[PDB]
């Protein structure tokens, strides 16, 4: 592709950002280990008989990197604002941290609101340790509302483990980057 | 695969315009392209350098004449140039010097590293084995171990005063530990610099053990015995001292080598800088001490791979099986093998029983060929990683990688050195450092700069991989881009997988799914950080 689409994956630590891009670009969840490789997440896609290079960039979600992270934001065409549906603190940090941050540095850039680790919704162990507080997993209807409220283009769910909604997340990412 | 490069005749036809003056800049291009074709008695390096001249000539025509009608034809000519580089790279080959290079610096080489290296010796009898050590620096790992342990307990003293978890998670633990490691590490650097202003002939280990004796009451007799035992062990295992590697020592990246060795205690980074200069000057194949030889193609391709196991699971299981029944490496894990059904396990027991020699288990390297322009690299999960390198002695790319690493260190030290000069605590020094990074940050280097700002955290904080972007695989991709774009000092990597696949090595030359590769010696993830927290808590309570 002679045309390059910069998509930057953003969101809290331990929401499944890294595993997302590995699962999508290699068709293999990195359950074993992540090798210390140069990432270079770049998929060629044909769209209306025109080749496109989709450029994916991982980010460090932690507060410690709040001033370094935006150095990667320039020239960005679409954001995946990511949160784990079994981590409501990651969901509550979408409104409070991530959507403000991208509208500050890239105000005109569209962003998908992306649910991750949906397989752990129907997981025995992780429900009851979550149920040990008020905490309950995030429903797709709750997150579709926050998407509308925060002027997101769409809400999309996926599991990097089962690759369920995985291909759709990135399909809709190019569609956001071409729509007006 | 491609298409022969255009002649001198074929380019005028292409770049033809009407009412044209045949410019001096345009003739320069034809002149250079003619010479390139009647260059059939020259080596590929001289040829490559012609193409660089052609491209640089093409670029000044377009910069001077921004409205000319040839520009659109010359740009398509440029794309033919980059294609010819791959034609150069693939046809005219050179045999690779039969040297296997390993690197273990900072401390005593363990038996796992030797056992792994021996698997390369036993099936590559024609290969000269070189295991690089640094005779002056056997105590860096001991120093780091002492300072980090000291910092774990000092961090836990501030945890005993407090309760279970008001807000005292593993995240606060590694943050506080990082501040205490940086005070201790800065103290050692300050001591190291003072001692070499007093008398700069003092070797590194001499300064480390006085510092260890003075700050941690370490018995210097036990450290001289560790040194003597480490020198004894490596000199019976193909050891090559860095200090007697004069071309490296006199080189411009040696100050960078000692930066990581002495100041940062990052031996992965120090090993990154040394490995490429050893190819540039000696040539051969570099290997990480966690890489094993490739398994023989038609072996275990009789046992059907179950549907319920990953490919990567299968690749680990292979080596486990080999070692379980042929015991070439003791203490090798069996945990993936022990998770299969008894029938498929006995399938492995049958096929391995049928083999006598290790030639019938591990492929040999044999006579290997490669291009004087390229450094070949290993691939892992669709990404390059310098854990396997093949390069011809004094290859063009080998010099391009060194300058790439040198350039990145120039940017880093530019921003870091002013901040560390002010002797402040970790948090202040970080903030000063980042202030400088943001000032020199643009959209082209932003992502690289994003990673530099974590440089102080490398090897002491979870999920910090700056070494990859500084001295590691990123610099190899930026070099490959430099080769293909007739450039020096590429930063913004525009290359994709298929571009970089030009420089891969056969997956039959290295087994990469080893036991020791799963445990990184310089990096750790969030999950392994959470574990360490409860491990340290109990190790302090006992
Ligand atoms: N069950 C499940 N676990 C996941 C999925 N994606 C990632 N993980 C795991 O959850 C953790 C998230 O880590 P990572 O992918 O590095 O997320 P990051 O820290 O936000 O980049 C890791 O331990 C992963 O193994 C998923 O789709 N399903
Ligand atoms: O204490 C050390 C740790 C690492 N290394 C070198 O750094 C390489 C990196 O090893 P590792 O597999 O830990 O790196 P990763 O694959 O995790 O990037 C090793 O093979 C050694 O050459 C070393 O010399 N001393
Ligand atoms: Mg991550
Ligand atoms: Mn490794």
């Amino acid at each position: 592709g002679s045309k390059l689409i910069k998509c930057v994956v953003v969101g809290d630590g331990a929401v499944g950002k890294t595993c997302l891009l590995i699962s999508y670009t290699t068709n293999k969840f990195p359950s074993e280990y992540v090798p210390n490789v140069f990432d270079n997440y770049a998929v060629t896609v044909m769209i209306g008989g025109e080749p496109y290079t989709l450029g994916l960039f991982d980010t460090a979600g932690q507060e410690d990197y709040d001033r370094l992270r935006p150095l990667s934001y320039p020239q960005t065409d679409v954001f995946l604002v990511c949160f784990s549906v079994v981590s409501p603190s990651s969901f509550e940090n979408v409104k409070e941290k991530w959507v403000p941050e991208i509208t500050h540095h890239c105000p005109k850039t569209p962003f998908l609101l992306v649910g991750t680790q949906i397989d752990l919704r129907d997981d025995p162990s992780t429900i009851e340790k979550l149920a040990k507080n008020k905490q309950k997993p995030i429903t797709p209807e709750t997150a579709e509302k926050l998407a509308r409220d925060l002027k997101a283009v769409k809400y999309v769910e996926c599991s990097a483990l089962t690759q369920k909604g995985l291909k759709n997340v990135f399909d809709e990412a190019i569609l956001a980057a071409l729509e007006p | 695969g491609g298409m022969s490069l255009v002649n001198r005749k074929q380019l005028e036809k292409m770049a033809n315009v009407r009412f044209r003056t045949q410019e001096d800049e345009y003739v320069a291009i034809l002149d250079a392209l003619e010479e390139y074709h009647n260059m059939s008695e020259n080596t590929v390096v001289e040829k490559y350098l012609k193409l660089k001249d052609i491209n640089s000539l093409t670029d000044i025509y377009i910069d001077t004449y921004k409205k000319s009608g040839r520009n659109k034809a010359l740009k398509k000519f440029k794309e033919y140039l980059v294609t010819e580089v791959l034609e150069l790279k693939n046809n005219n080959l050179t045999p690779v010097e039969k040297n296997l290079h390993f690197v273990w610096i900072g401390g005593q080489i363990n038996d796992t590293a030797i056992n792994y290296i021996n698997q390369w010796k036993d099936v590559n009898s024609d290969y000269n084995v070189n295991v690089f050590y640094d005779s002056n620096a056997f105590l860096i790992n001991t120093l780091k171990k002492t300072v980090v342990e000291s910092a774990i307990n000092d961090t836990l003293e501030s945890f005993r005063e407090n309760l279970n978890d008001p807000r005292f998670d593993y995240n606060k633990f590694f943050r506080k530990r990082m501040e205490i490691i940086y005070d201790k590490q800065k103290n050692f650097i300050n001591y190291y610099k003072a001692q070499r202003e007093e008398n700069p002939e003092l070797i590194i280990d001499d300064i480390v053990k006085t510092y260890l004796s003075n700050e941690y009451s370490k018995e210097i007799d036990e450290l001289n015995t560790y040194i003597e035992e480490s020198l004894n062990k490596i000199t019976q295992n193909s050891g090559n001292d860095v200090r007697n590697f004069e071309e490296f020592k006199n080189g411009e990246s040696f100050n960078l080598y000692e930066q990581e060795l002495v100041e940062r205690w990052n031996l992965a980074a120090a090993s990154d800088i040394l490995r490429i200069s050893a190819l540039k000057e000696i040539g051969g194949m570099y290997l990480d001490v966690d890489m094993l030889p490739g398994i023989q193609p038609d072996l275990f391709e009789s046992i059907e791979k179950p549907s319920s196991v990953t490919v990567d699971f299968w690749e680990m299981t292979k080596l486990e099986a080999i070692m379980k029944y042929k015991e070439y490496i003791p203490e090798y894990t069996s945990e993936h093998f022990d998770m299969l059904d008894e029938e498929v396990q006995s399938s492995f027991e049958s096929v391995l029983a049928s083999k006598s020699d290790k030639s019938e288990i591990f492929s040999s390297l044999g006579d290997m060929e490669a291009s004087p322009l390229e450094v070949k690299i290993a691939f892992n999960s669709k990404g390059i990683i310098n854990q396997g390198l093949i390069s011809v002695k004094d290859s063009y790319s080998s010099n391009l990688i060194v300058k790439q690493i040198e350039n990145r260190y120039k940017i880093l030290n530019n921003s870091l050195n002013p901040a560390i000069s002010e002797d402040n605590d970790f948090n202040t020094t970080t903030n000063t450092f980042i202030d400088s990074i943001m000032a020199e940050a643009n959209a082209d280097n932003g992502r690289f700069m994003m990673e530099l700002g974590k440089y102080l955290r490398v090897g002491f904080f979870p999920d910090v991989k700056t070494t990859i972007n500084l001295s590691g695989p990123e610099a190899y991709a930026a070099a490959y881009q430099d080769l293909l774009m007739f450039k020096e000092g590429s930063m913004n990597i525009h290359l994709i997988e298929a571009d970089l696949r030009n420089f891969e090595i056969s997956k039959t030359n290295i087994s990469q799914s080893t036991e020791q590769e799963m445990a990184s010696l310089w990096s750790f993830d969030d999950a392994r950080a959470k574990a360490q927290f409860e491990e340290y808590k109990r190790n302090y309570f006992e």
